[PDB]
């Protein structure tokens, strides 16, 4: 099936600050699946703008 | 006069046991993102 | 006069047991991103 | 005059035992995101 | 004059024992998100 | 007069058990990115 | 089926601050499934804007 | 079926502060399933705006 | 069926502060099921706005 | 299936600050799957703008 | 004059023993989220 | 299948600041999958602009 967990000590979408900290931790990384529409931006600017429109698709699975 | 249009006509699909998607989409223009 | 158009006509698909996508999309022009 | 339109006509689907999606969507234009 | 419209007409679906979705959606334009 | 158009006509696809994509797209011109 | 858990000590969508902390922890990472529509932005700007519209699809599963 | 739990010590949507804390913990990560519509934003800005409209789909399962 | 529990010590939607705490714990992570409509935002901004409209679908199951 | 976890100590979408910190940590890296539409930007500018439109595709899997 | 409309007409569905959804939705435009 | 994890201590989309820090760490690198559309920019400018439109494709897998 889809997106199940077993075994020992496995993790999805983890929180910040798992090590030793005397400063600032913010956010984390990203993971995406197959058969998807996902325009993407990674930016260290002073000002940043993302603008997207008009997306169509079937997005379907048959397993009879 | 200014015109954007989609025309989609007549789907014949009797005794359907699988999967079907019949999709029509129309999107307007002249869009303007501004970063000063 | 200024015109953008999609015409899509007649899908014959009886006894369908697989997967089908029938898709029509129309998008307008004259878009302008500005960085000053 | 300014016009955006979707026309979708006549679905014949008797004795349906599978899955079907009949979908029509119309979206207006001239949208403007601004970052100053 | 300014016009957005969806026209969808006549579904013939007697003795239906599966699943069917007949869906029509119309959405207006000229939307404007502003970040100052 | 200025014109951009896509015409796509008649798909015959009975007893479909595989995968099919029927796709039509029309995009307007005269777009202008400016960096000052 | 979809999204079930078994085994020992498995986790989904974890909270911040699992390590040792003397500063700030905020948020975490992200995980997405198949057959999906998901435009995405990761940004360290001074100002940030995301804008998206007009998304259509069947999004279906048959298992007869 | 959908979304059931068995086994030993399994977890879904966990709370913050499972470790040792002398600072701040806020929020956590995210996990999403199949056959879905989900535009997404992860941002460390000074100001942030998300805007989305017009979403259609069947979203269905048959298992006769 | 849908969303049942058995076995030993399993959990859904857990509360904050399961570890050892001398600071602040707030909230937790998130888990979503299949066949769903869910636009999403994760943000560490100074100001944040989410706006969504116009969502349609069948959302159905047949098991005769 | 799609996006499942087993084994020991595996991770997806990790949080910042797993080492030793006396400064600033922000964000992380990115990983994308197959069969996808994803225009991308990585920028260290003073000002940055991304603009994208008009994306179509089937995005489907059959496994009968 | 400004107009948004959905027209959906005549469903023939006698002796129905499965599941059917007949759905019509119309949504107005010119919406504006502002973040200052 | 697609995008699963096993073994010991493996990672996807990691957070900044895994070493020893007395300065600034921001962002990270990027990894992309097969069968995809992804125009890309890496820039150290004073001002930067990316603009993209009109992308079409099937993006599909059959494994019957």
């Amino acid at each position: 099936g889809f997106g199940n967990q077993g075994g020992f000590g496995n993790s999805r979408g983890g929180g910040a600050g798992l090590g030793n900290n005397q400063g600032s931790n913010m956010g984390g990384g990203m993971n995406f699946g197959a058969f998807s529409i996902n325009p993407a931006m990674m930016a260290a600017a002073q000002a940043a703008l993302q603008s997207s429109w008009g997306m169509m698709g079937m997005l379907a699975s048959q397993q009879n | 006069l200014d015109n954007v249009a989609t025309y989609a006509g007549q789907f014949n699909q009797d005794y359907l046991s699988g999967m079907a998607a019949n999709m029509s989409g129309t999107f307007g223009g002249a869009n303007m993102p501004n970063l000063y």
